[PDB]
């Protein structure tokens, strides 16, 4: 709910932010078969 | 009152699940100075928040 227009969170001032005005779409999903095992993720 | 707040030390906490501010941003609160701050306390359903 923060990868959006505005918002602010762990990444936002650290990882990843999007622009006030971005143009474009959010696609997302709680794989987690594949996601969940972890040393491959990491946050600033 | 009467005292030096840093919100930073609240706001850079990920142990809030909600930081929701509605007439300041919190990135600002360090440079704001205000008469009363007035802390309300409370319970409630996590649901109802």
């Amino acid at each position: 709910r923060q990868i959006a227009p505005g918002q602010t969170g762990k990444i936002a001032d650290y990882n990843y932010k999007l622009p006030d005005d971005f143009t474009g779409c959010v696609i997302a999903w709680n794989s987690n078969n594949l996601d969940s095992k972890n040393y491959n993720y990491l946050y600033r | 009152s009467n005292c030096v707040a840093d919100y930073s030390v609240l706001y850079n906490s990920a142990s809030f699940s909600t930081f929701k501010c509605y007439g300041v941003s919190p990135t600002k609160l360090n440079d704001l100075c205000f008469t009363n701050v007035y802390a309300d306390s409370f319970v409630i359903r996590g649901d109802e928040v």
